[PDB]
């Protein structure tokens, strides 16, 4: 709710997609081949060659470029699958995409509006670290970094971000020429624990009234 | 990626700390994941030359040597089993400090001085090797302090790199980098071509030029691989996480570690024919090195000589093929595999190995040469032998070749919200070994370099720049925006609306797993196949979710055994219906609940929840949006519940869900002992409500009259409700229900239902004749509908 | 055998907001998903904020006892919610996007008229504004509100606080439901913002016009009796 | 046109029970929103406030809407009592809105949320017992309220 509305404010709307998606909206449409090692089974969780449950909610951002034309500004929440699960990781969770296609859209603009909502998020003045990373769907891209303000208990990696990369753009028939675009992801877990100070992953999932009582 | 910083400060020295250097890697988009010391701390050990030994005439396990310093010959006593003449060791003087703050003194051993202390390398944390001393090369500079020697003032920095990032698989890739990086020159490895000594050879045909367009080969005669592996490549190999196995298999590790390049020996004697560079037969058998039993796919690219396969191209080699003890002569290979062609091959054979990953990666499509040259040297020095000349077989058309890119000032401008200077471009791009041509007013014509296979778009300039500018440094704005005020219809109920009454209403909320175990599926779903994971996590989490009454269901089971009483939890989540060929995935709100009505407290009653109890929630759920009206109740039936408690929720004949008592058969199975209710709603059915239409409110008093009417118990309550409504006019306001009798006062098989019917005139004043006349009519239309009678 | 019927369920059931209240609630949204800021202000106002600054000199008409309720010479009810704007304009500097829902009251009073009333009214100051970012704001605004494409029709009007000014028509052959005009330079003067840098566009409109326009409520009174027949019909 | 912003993500803080959250509670927990007039009659205002002087009105559209209120309490009893003369026996009432404490030196306006219930604790129906609401009641909701924003414990009835 609290990440949505930090958008919504600011005329992002609020998308949403299906759970059970095919290889071309979770993985194609974002620059993933088709030899990429994200798209094994060792990572990913299938009904059949082409049905999956979802890795992310970008196939959310897919559906929307492909459906309209810019200016798109959205959020896109929801739940999201991935195979490898042990301790600090879950096979199932909830992660935030965001998506803004216009017409001269800058990485000073991502930096501004990342910086921007995790100030705004963890109700602080905090410093914003951008390192450079990688991704297939964006370029230039980086891991987002604050500081040790809301403990682990001097930086933490908090989110994801880039530049749309062109040929996710014009796959989706949206012109790299004239149009630029940032994206960013986050998880909801990791941000919850951050905020509240939980530090068991599982606690989530056991629904146990001693531990949901807590956020009443 | 693993490595010695003293190694790569060899090429490329920041001068900078390694707090600094280690800081900027991870800031450039090379992050840092370990960097430590390569040993422990200590002073005054210096490299020794045993004289001689003597056996300790009142100690058996002792010995009696004469140790030199390069300046001074010092009687040691020594208990380790390896102390024997002229072996180089450690020698730790009278004076010199030790780990764990082990000071080096005088000592006369069962009668017998000793003036220092010969070392191990568990001793001086070197390794975990206190077998015996740390016996150093027969060459080693006598008298030199060992930490200088086996330079143990270093760092081993560990890279995760991005797989963009192939070039810096090497100590030659992250050198080329920290020259970019800290704008200073770059010293590669001066690799001089190693003379032929003869002119055997063996012939290479490139039978697939486009998975292979370039091969080179190499005959090395009477090799002796009984000599050992020298020490300052164990330490570069073992500082990058390579484990010494055998002279030969180091070098090649050796030379990819170094330069980048992967390289592969064959025992000479195996190879019938020469080297054939070919695509695998369809089911073609080849045991690797390993072990294991390949079975290949035509797609697979195979170095082979006339007979046979020899090796999976670029990623491990045969056992036959291989150098075994027996082997007096080798065939050195260093080749360039195409990245596309070599995808995922690996994988799809369950292989993952330092050749595979770097040829994926990618390999500089010009290096084997050098690679060649550089590992015939250190095979010469290590294990000697006779250098034939290099065969080099290439195909000029399908070596890799990149269009130059131009790159607009302008785009670099817009990008990164600044300008950069046309020289600073320049000298960024071109410390990465681009090659920038001016091409008129800010404009360039950009060359990729053979080493970077991630660079074929003017973006990926403009990230190097914003890259090696730095991303802290860039400016910070906010994206503009053209914007409309816009808002949804005001008559919906929102599921985040919904949510927010459930809490007021007493409940708590819970995320469950979306895929359930299939026997829960089945007992809450029978009959129904569920839509089945492929590769689930485990078995008990193989079925998509067609209710989420089976989680719900179970989190409330998960507390009750947790010493809770009053469970009240509500989900909102998709249901997965039917099989692929016609899924339908709808958002539910879902509620369960158990326990007493109310809490624990001195002015609440003690009673138990039952039906109306959930019933009053999903009414308050369904009227979010006015729109209760247009939702009807209707006895019917669910597998999970109660045939005798189970309301089916309907709109305009439509299925919204169902509400009921969890049937007591589950109960049992689930080794439930409380009455448990449940409710699921299909979302898409509860959103959509009504608009107010104002309806004018009268000055005339209202007129109420009451009805107790005698019914058989089991005809339902809203058929007659419904029935009073069509009898009453156009003028009643209202209708309740406000008791219900089943008791002894009347027949057993009946029920008295006591209601209130008001009546209000828009325009005047109600009289009791027509009031008297329209409450006869209602009691005549009941008596011929359902033989109604007043008590 | 431990059958039941179908009958209404037990307890308390929810009540339900006021029209008014949701009218507020939904011009509020219209902006506030747009970077609009919710400014309140006291209704309690002194001349200055009420008039003088909103460029209604001391010898105009609105300022008089038969439109004005006052406490003393300077201390008044406020007649608008504009002194929350230009308390808004003093203490910051531009860019200003804000909306100013609240109790307003007027001396005149009977039938179509009540003594207290409910207005919204907005603000927007910035470097490069003009009527065409103003036509663009409203009429998107009232297809939104009305939750239709309908006609949007822009008359020339007067107000002392903007110029030019325009009075707001929709079809049902049309009905005036809000004024607008481009903030006076005097306004902003007076409020230490500078007319050279700086242009703005205000708006207002009545929240009890527009629920009756909304629901059908034809009697303005029922919104200050509070009769539970008439509030039911809003849950 | 349409006006060009450079807007920044925002918002306000995470644990705070804004208004029309509050409003939203107690539409949940049972009561209808009124909105009653600012000035109230002077003898009124008496009933409510013994001893203090009102901030009255020079010009009043009457003489029963001369004084500013200091209490919501007036006005919500006055429309409670409204519908009870009305053929109403259940009315659960709340209202938001400012009350103006002192004279114009030293004048505060404060914005209270006030709520006046009467009648059965629970509405006519088979499954509802027909006692009448009480102090406790009333209790709830304000527990309630005074619980939305993680704080109860903050809070003490004395
Ligand atoms: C950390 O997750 C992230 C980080 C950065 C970008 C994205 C992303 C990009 C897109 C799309 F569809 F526009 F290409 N969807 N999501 C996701
Ligand atoms: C019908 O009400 C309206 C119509 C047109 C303009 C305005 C207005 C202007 C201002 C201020 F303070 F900014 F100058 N406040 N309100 C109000």
């Amino acid at each position: 709710e609290r990440i949505e509305q930090c958008f919504s404010r600011i005329g992002y709307e609020v998308a949403e997609g299906p759970e059970v998606e095919d290889d071309y909206h979770n993985f194609e449409a974002l620059n993933i081949p088709g030899h990429h090692p994200a798209r094994a089974m060792h990572d990913t969780f299938y009904f059949n060659a082409n049905m999956l449950l979802r890795t992310h909610t970008s196939p959310v951002q897919v559906r929307t470029m492909e459906s309209q034309q810019p200016p798109i500004r959205i959020v896109c929440p929801g739940r999201v699958y991935r195979c490898d699960s042990d301790l600090t990781h879950s096979p199932m969770f909830h992660q935030v995409e965001g998506l803004l296609v216009d017409e001269g859209v800058s990485f000073a603009d991502l930096k501004g509006t990342i910086e921007e909502f995790l100030r705004a998020f963890f109700e602080k003045q905090l410093e914003v670290r951008f390192r450079p990373s990688f991704f297939p769907f964006t370029e230039p891209s980086a891991e987002v970094d604050i500081q040790c303000v809301i403990c682990s208990g001097g930086w933490l990696e908090v989110m994801g971000c880039g530049m749309v990369h062109p040929n996710v753009l014009r796959m989706s028939n949206i012109d790299p020429e004239k149009f630029q675009g940032f994206a960013f992801g986050m998880g909801a877990e990791r941000l919850a624990m951050l905020r509240y100070g939980v530090n068991d992953l599982r606690l989530f999932f056991d629904n146990d009234l001693r531990f949901l009582g807590q956020f009443r | 990626m693993k490595f010695s910083e003293k190694w790569l400060r060899s090429w490329a020295n920041p001068q900078v700390s390694h707090d600094e250097l280690v800081a900027r890697l991870s800031m450039v988009g090379l992050e840092v994941d370990a960097d430590l010391p390569v040993a422990g701390a200590f002073s005054g050990v210096v490299v020794g030359e045993v004289l001689s030994t003597e056996q300790h005439p009142d100690a058996d396990k002792l010995r009696v040597c004469q140790v030199s310093n390069g300046s001074e010959t010092f009687q040691v006593v020594c208990g380790a089993p390896n102390v024997r003449a002229g072996l180089k060791i450690p020698f730790a003087m009278i004076g010199a400090e030790l780990p764990d703050d082990f000071k080096i003194k005088k000592a006369k051993l069962r009668g017998v001085e000793s003036f220092g202390m010969l070392c191990s390398a568990k001793e001086l944390q070197i390794s975990e090797e206190n077998a015996g001393l740390l016996e150093l090369p027969a060459d080693a500079p006598v008298g030199q302090d060992v930490r200088t020697y086996l330079e143990l003032a270093d760092y081993t920095i560990e890279v995760g790199l991005t797989p963009n990032r192939g070039d810096c698989l090497s100590l030659a890739g992250l050198a080329r980098e920290v020259s970019a990086i800290y704008d200073v020159p770059l010293a590669p490895v001066a690799v001089d071509a190693v003379a032929a000594q003869h002119d055997e050879t063996r012939p290479v045909e490139l039978a697939a030029p486009a998975a292979c367009p370039r091969y080179l080969g190499r005959v090395i005669r009477n090799v002796d691989l009984s000599r050992p592996t020298p020490l300052w490549m164990v330490e570069r190999l073992r500082r990058s996480d390579i484990r010494s196995i055998d002279p030969v298999v180091d070098v090649t590790n050796y030379v990819m570690i170094e330069l980048g390049q992967p390289m592969h020996a064959f025992d000479l004697a195996e190879i019938n024919g020469g080297v054939r560079v070919r695509m695998a037969e369809d089911g073609e058998k080849l045991v690797l090195l390993d072990g294991q039993e390949i079975t290949l796919r035509a797609d697979t690219l195979v170095i082979a000589d006339h007979q046979r396969a020899l090796a999976i191209a670029g990623v491990m080699g045969g056992e036959h093929s291989g150098v075994s003890d027996s082997t007096r002569d080798l065939f050195l290979e260093a080749a360039f595999f195409d990245t596309i062609a070599l995808a995922g091959k690996a994988r799809s054979y369950g292989l993952h190995t330092d050749s595979s990953h770097r040829f994926e990666r990618g390999v500089d499509s010009q290096l084997a040469r050098k690679a060649m040259e550089r590992a015939t040297r250190l095979i010469l020095d290590i294990v000697g032998g006779e250098p034939g000349p290099i065969v080099e077989q290439v195909s000029e058309a399908h070596l890799p070749k990149v269009a130059p890119i131009t790159l607009r000032a302008e785009r670099v401008t817009q990008m990164l919200g600044m300008p950069l200077d046309a020289a600073e471009i320049v000298r960024l791009l071109q410390a990465l070994e681009l090659t920038v041509v001016a091409d008129g007013e800010g404009q360039w014509s950009v060359g990729v370099p053979s080493h970077r296979f991630d660079i074929s778009l003017e973006v990926d300039l403009i990230e190097e720049l914003a890259r090696l500018y730095g991303y802290n440094r860039l400016p910070v704005r906010y994206p503009q925006a053209r914007l409309a005020p816009n808002n949804k219809p005001e008559a919906r109920a929102a599921l985040p609306l919904l949510r927010r009454l459930l809490v007021a209403r007493g409940y708590q909320e819970a995320i469950t797993f979306s895929f359930i175990d299939p026997a829960l599926f089945e007992l809450f779903d029978p009959g129904t196949q569920p839509l089945t994971l492929a590769n689930p996590i485990s078995a008990d989490m193989a079925a998509m979710r067609s209710s989420l009454w089976p989680g719900l269901v179970k989190a409330l089971q998960h507390n009750l055994n947790r010493q809770q009483s009053r469970v009240r939890l509500f989900e909102s989540g998709l249901r997965f219906v039917g099989q692929l060929e016609g899924l339908k995935q709808e958002a539910m709100l879902a509620g369960a609940i158990c326990g007493k009505r109310l809490p624990e407290g001195w002015a609440n009653g003690r009673d138990g929840v039952d039906f109306f109890d959930a019933k009053a929630d999903v009414e308050a759920v369904l009227a979010s949006a006015g729109a209760l009206g247009d939702f009807s109740f209707v006895p019917g039936e669910h597998p999970a519940l109660h045939p005798g408690q189970t309301a089916r929720i309907e709109r305009e004949g439509r299925l919204v869900g169902y509400l009921g008592a969890l049937h007591p058969e589950l109960a049992k199975k689930l080794d439930l002992e409380q009455p448990v209710f449940l409710f699921e709603l299909l979302l898409a059915e509860v959103v959509d409500g009504h608009l107010p239409k104002f309806r004018e409110l009268s000055r005339f008093p209202e007129v109420r009259r009451d009805l107790a009417l005698l019914v058989d118990q089991d005809v339902p309550a809203q058929d007659i409700l419904t029935q009073i409504r069509a009898a009453a006019g156009e003028w009643l306001t209202d209708l309740r229900l406000f008791d219900v009798y089943h008791g002894k006062g009347i027949d057993p098989h009946r029920k008295s239902l006591a209601v209130g019917l008001t009546w209000q005139h828009p325009s005047r004043t109600l009289n009791d004749d027509e009031v008297n006349s329209t409450t006869q009519n209602i009691v005549t239309s009941l008596e011929e509908r359902f033989n109604a009678t007043l008590r | 055998e431990r059958i039941d019927v179908t009958l209404p369920g037990r307890g308390q059931l929810s009540g339900g907001l006021h029209p008014v209240t949701r009218t507020l609630e939904r011009i509020e949204q219209c902006f506030s998903r747009i970077g609009y800021e919710v400014a309140e202000g006291p209704e309690v106002e002194d001349d200055y904020h009420n008039f003088e600054a909103l460029n209604i000199p001391g010898h105009h008409p609105a300022r008089a006892m038969h439109d004005t309720f006052y406490f003393n010479a300077n201390m008044l009810l406020r007649t608008h919610t504009s002194p929350v704007q230009v308390r808004t304009m003093e203490s910051q500097q531009p860019p200003i996007r804000i909306v100013c829902p609240g109790r307003v009251y007027r001396c005149d009073s009977d039938l179509t008229h009540s003594p207290m009333f409910h207005q919204v009214e907005g603000l927007l100051v910035d470097e490069g504004v003009s009527f065409a970012d103003l036509k663009g704001t409203i009429e998107e605004f009232l297809r939104a509100f009305f939750e239709k494409q309908l006609e949007v029709r822009f008359r020339p009007s007067f107000f002392p606080f903007t110029e030019p000014s325009a009075e707001v028509d929709i079809q049902c052959g049309w009905l005036e439901v809000m004024g607008c005009g481009m903030v006076h330079p005097n306004v902003l003067r007076m409020s230490n913002i500078d007319p050279e840098k700086f242009q703005g566009f205000a708006f207002g409109m009545g929240a009890e016009r527009l629920a009756m326009l909304r629901y059908g409520v034809n009697d303005l009174r029922l919104f200050f009796d509070n009769d539970l027949r008439f509030l039911g019909q809003f849950r």
